[PDB]
């Protein structure tokens, strides 16, 4: 595997997706960020306990360390 | 009533809509407001995606709440 850096983030609101292509994220679990610049709404997520990758919107999943702990 | 409709982009808009109306009408609402065509429009509340042809009342919206507006890659 080559995409072995496997940002982190933390996904904050629960969606659940219709279509394979989109990521089912469960609020409170841990996400993958697999791509987040190829487009700006829609991102690419893993989900680290199930490996299930979809699209999810941006504004759902929060990075851990980036702004979720200053404290 | 109005609704806090919260683009992806940042542009947090309300809008004044009935609870009656379809989510295809308040894109109308949101297309008269800001100009976002309908297709690309996708309203998700509490992690719910909104059907066009489905009301605020479909999908139980109270007023006053924040649903993400978020775009497809149509205009991308």
């Amino acid at each position: 595997m080559a995409s072995k850096s496997k940002k982190r983030g933390i996904v904050q609101y629960d969606f659940m997706a219709e279509s394979q292509d989109e990521l089912t994220i469960k609020s409170g679990d841990k996400v993958y960020i697999l791509d987040d610049k190829k487009s700006k709404d829609w991102w690419m997520c893993q989900l680290v306990d199930s490996g299930k990758s979809g699209l999810v919107p941006a504004q759902f999943i929060e990075p851990v360390r980036d702004k979720k702990h200053t404290e | 009533m109005q609704i806090f409709v919260k683009t992806l982009t940042g542009k947090t808009i309300t809008l004044e809509v009935e609870s009656s109306d379809t989510i295809d009408n308040v894109k109308s609402k949101i297309q008269d407001k800001e100009g976002i065509p309908p297709d690309q429009q996708r309203l998700i509340f509490a992690g719910k995606q909104l059907e066009d042809g489905r009301t605020l009342s479909d999908y139980n919206i109270q007023k006053e709440s924040t649903l993400h507006l978020v775009l497809r890659l149509r205009g991308g």
